[PDB]
RNA sequence: UUUUGUAUAAUGGGUCAGCGACUUAUAUUCUGUAGCAAGGUUAACCGAAUAGGGGAGCCGAAGGGAAACCGAGUCUUAACU
RNA sequence: AGGACCGAACCGACUAAUGUUGAAAAAUUAGCGGAUGACUUGUGGCUGGGGGUGAAAGGCCAAUCAAACCGGGAGAUAGCU
RNA sequence: GUAACGGGGCUAAACCAUGCACCGAAGCUGCGGCAGCGACGCUUAUGCGUUGUUGGGUAGGGGAGCGUUCUGUAAGCCUG
RNA sequence: GUUUAUUAAAAACACAGCACUGUGCAAACACGAAAGUGGACGUAUACGGUGUGACGCCUGCCCGGUGCCGGAAGGUUAAUU
RNA sequence: AAUUCCUUGUCGGGUAAGUUCCGACCUGCACGAAUGGCGUAAUGAUGGCCAGGCUGUCUCCACCCGAGACUCAGUGAAAUUGAACUCGCUGUGAAGAUGCAGUGUACCCGCGGCAAGACGGAAAGACCCCGUGAACCUUUACUAUAGCUUGACACUGAACAU
RNA sequence: CUUUAAUGUUUGAUGUUCUAACGUUGACCCGUAAUCCGGGUUGCGGACAGUGUCUGGUGGGUAGUUUGACUGGGGCGGUCUCCUCCUAAAGAGUAACGGAGGAGCACGAAGGUUGGCUAAUCCUGGUCGGACAUCAGGAGGUUAGUGCAAUGGCAUAAGCCAGCUUGACUGCGAGCGUGACGGCGCGAGCAGGUGCGAAAGCAGGUCAUAGUGAUCCGGUGGUUCUGAAUGGAAGGGCCAUC
């Protein structure tokens, strides 16, 4: 059978040009008040998966 | 703790709003700050209301 | 009462030792009070770390009538 | 995705946004695939009948990819500022 | 065999003979190898039946952005040194 | 007269020795309790598995019952050996 | 059960100091041989010849082979 | 009298007696998705449930908690509208 | 005390000597009134204690009669077993040695006996812990549910008052 | 009309009665040499009872399950996140049910800036007034103070006061630190706008290091996004926030 998508996780990467893959970053849903503007800031922007979590993004993600 | 979140909202009629505390026992009345509004690019004055 | 408790280590400490080529920006000592002080071409930020203001090399020296420690960076 | 317990990478992270369904029936030409075509006219009909596009796509763009050699008449399709110099340049017309 | 460590007074086997445990299918990625190459390959089916036909599709030659959209750029921001 | 007394058959099973790869997957021998009664037994019938039946011990339900046996789900699952 | 030098035994065969001999290992050297990796060659179809070096190993990774049954090569070849 | 057939026969279970409590009969209760039945071809001096356990002398105080019985004024309250 | 920890409580009785027994005291760790209290004649293969008789139970074993055991003839098992050329001692050592070191002792092979050892045999410890194992059992654990109970609508109509 | 009584009608509420649905585990007739059933008659009840769908309560009667880990065995006790010091062997890091403590907040000023100021403690003198209140002088020199634990800091003060104030700014960010990761931290400088200062300048909260909660789902506001025939809309996305 055809190998299923880890559908949650389809949810939450986006494979980039050059083979990596783009996420969202923690810590900006709620309790945003105590949070500083510079920490909110740099959460805006999508970021990169790092190296050691290349492995399991990619075994989630058989059809990206 | 005994301490309250509440907003405070530009008065330059954009929907735009800071965000912060108040130990509304001590004190009562509405707090009220110019503060840089990002929508009409300028410093107006921001009022309290609930969070 | 009972103990069992500690903090986790602040990872404190010289990150760039006396004749190292820093970029600015580069934190040379990361420390709890001004346990050294910024010199020329070297800023002080909120928790007292000291970082490079221009590219250069660390220069560690013992200034003024309070005999203070300072990290300064010299042009390379 | 299984780390032993500890909440895993896809469940840590936050979802985002959402698909287009416009973009599922949007195609994008390279400026080789203008010669493809039997007629010296680029339209849409055109693309799929010379396999170039699918049967569903409903909008296309011409964009600086490859290259055009022949003068070619682009009808009905958006062409980026780099893919209309291209066109131009080898004698080609772009309309609406 | 299991263990930090077993002549171990730890496990297992009376002996022989025959049997007895990393397979298969479909996906997917990588290495090797072969074909063709900005292309590569067809599925069902047709069949003149391992030929030939069939290019429906799939992957690749474009990305950026949540998206509209723009496009060798794009997004971010009113704009980026 | 009597869930009366002593005591064989008959029903039981308090003690001891033997036996424990037994003569026997619960017995033998010597003693022991009941023996007209809530007694004992033959033939046939009825109650069925979270169900029966139980003067109640989780007892008994075809030689291991805190959930019978057979077949099936079935190659349950086994981060263990 | 001697049983608090392994034993015999020892007045040094004990202890201290200086010295020279010898014994002693699968270490080092000698002789012969095989292979992995380099390098360079009498001179490359990718082997061979030199030559420096390496060559304990559980889990584990990598490389190279042997043999068994069945298909083609095979109406061939071997075999009363 | 009964009991752990197969390590417990007892002080355990049962028992006559006592009390509480339910039940007006198409009884309560029990087996049954139902039909049908048991209770009972009985009828409160009867039938079910629970406890105590011949007999003698007796069975005191506590209704706060938990359980049950009764109450209807107010407060809260479902589908529905 | 079928209840009492301290505890062999204390005192009395019984015995030469009594942690048990019987009587008593009350300081009831922690009796008590149908979760029944305290008595009770009779009954009991029921528990505790004392006495007479009686004896191989014992001092302390003797003898004897029978069935095995032992010998011959016939038949003919078993559990177990890595391989055995299968000794003692002291030490060493996966820390309790026939098998290692040192040393001692011992000619080769049976038969009858004994059980100190081969951590002897049998049963993949029942104790103990562990597994995000199993079961059955409890309850004011959680979530459901049969049953019981409440109302609304349906099967379900008419007349008349207020 | 101001107001009040009473006859007709609508839908309620409450009661009384009726019979014809429905009940009969009263009697009788027939099918029928039948204690079943069915049809019929009659009596007794009667729109009640009962049953279906929905609904609140009750419900170990039955069912499925959960009921943590660390631990000098387990259990009891204690502990589980974060901050500070020592153990820690003069870079970082470093364990134990090792030794000691603290956090889960506070503050619109206790934040920003400009200007100013400088403690503790002891001795001597002084109304009430004492060992210690306030005042004066001397010694002292930060031992004080820092909203709070500890440690490092702090006089150019970071300590204490006043005036003006909102930089407790929005977008970004060369370069670094620290993490397996998720993350977390430091940052000059650039753009827009602001406060204070004559100016150089300083300000992207508080001397620093605790004061915390991923994701999902959902709420509120904004929005050049999306909007299943089309225009809207719902819902989704994006930004802010709970
Ligand atoms: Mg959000
Ligand atoms: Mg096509
Ligand atoms: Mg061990
Ligand atoms: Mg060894
Ligand atoms: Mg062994
Ligand atoms: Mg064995
Ligand atoms: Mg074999
Ligand atoms: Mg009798
Ligand atoms: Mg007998
Ligand atoms: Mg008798
Ligand atoms: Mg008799
Ligand atoms: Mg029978
Ligand atoms: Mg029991
Ligand atoms: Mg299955
Ligand atoms: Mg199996
Ligand atoms: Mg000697
Ligand atoms: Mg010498
Ligand atoms: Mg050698
Ligand atoms: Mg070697
Ligand atoms: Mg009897
Ligand atoms: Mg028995
Ligand atoms: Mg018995
Ligand atoms: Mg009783
Ligand atoms: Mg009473
Ligand atoms: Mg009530
Ligand atoms: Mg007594
Ligand atoms: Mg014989
Ligand atoms: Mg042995
Ligand atoms: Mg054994
Ligand atoms: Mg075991
Ligand atoms: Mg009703
Ligand atoms: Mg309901
Ligand atoms: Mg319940
Ligand atoms: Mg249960
Ligand atoms: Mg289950
Ligand atoms: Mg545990
Ligand atoms: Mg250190
Ligand atoms: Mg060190
Ligand atoms: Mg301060
Ligand atoms: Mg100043
Ligand atoms: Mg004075
Ligand atoms: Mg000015
Ligand atoms: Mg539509
Ligand atoms: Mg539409």
């Amino acid at each position: 059978p055809k190998i299923k998508t880890v559908r949650g996780a389809a949810k939450r990467f986006k494979k980039t040009g050059k083979g990596g893959f783009k996420h969202k970053h923690a810590n900006l849903r709620h309790i945003l008040t105590k949070k500083a503007t510079k920490r909110k800031r740099h959460l805006r922007p999508k970021a990169m998966v790092s190296k050691g979590d290349l492995g399991l993004v990619i075994a989630c993600l058989p059809y990206a | 703790g005994i301490r309250e979140k509440i907003k405070l909202v530009s008065s330059a009629g954009t929907g735009h709003f800071y965000t912060t505390t108040k130990n509304k026992r001590t004190k009562p009345e509405k707090l009220e700050l110019k503060k840089f509004d990002p929508v009409v690019r300028q410093h107006v004055i921001y009022k309290e209301a609930k969070i | 009462t009972r103990n069992g408790r500690d903090s986790e280590a602040k990872r404190l400490g010289v990150k760039r030792f006396g004749g190292e080529s820093v970029l600015a920006g580069s934190i040379i000592v990361r420390q709890r009070g001004t346990k050294f002080h910024a010199g020329a071409n070297v800023g002080c930020g909120r928790d007292h770390t000291l970082f490079a203001k221009a590219d250069g090399k660390v220069k560690f020296e013992v200034k003024g009538p309070k005999n203070r420690k300072f990290i300064s960076i010299e042009a390379e | 995705g299984f780390e032993g317990g500890q909440m895993p990478l896809y469940r840590r992270l936050p979802k985002f946004g959402f698909t287009s369904r416009k973009a599922a029936i949007t195609a994008e030409i390279r400026l080789s695939d203008l010669a493809k075509v039997e007629g010296g006219v680029v339209d849409l009909n055109t693309l799929k009948a010379a396999n170039i596009i699918g049967i569903q796509i409903e909008f296309a763009k011409v964009i600086l990819a490859g290259e055009v050699t022949t003068p070619v008449t682009v009808r009905g399709l958006r062409v980026t500022k780099g893919a209309r110099a291209a066109i131009e340049a080898a004698g080609g017309k772009i309309e609406e």
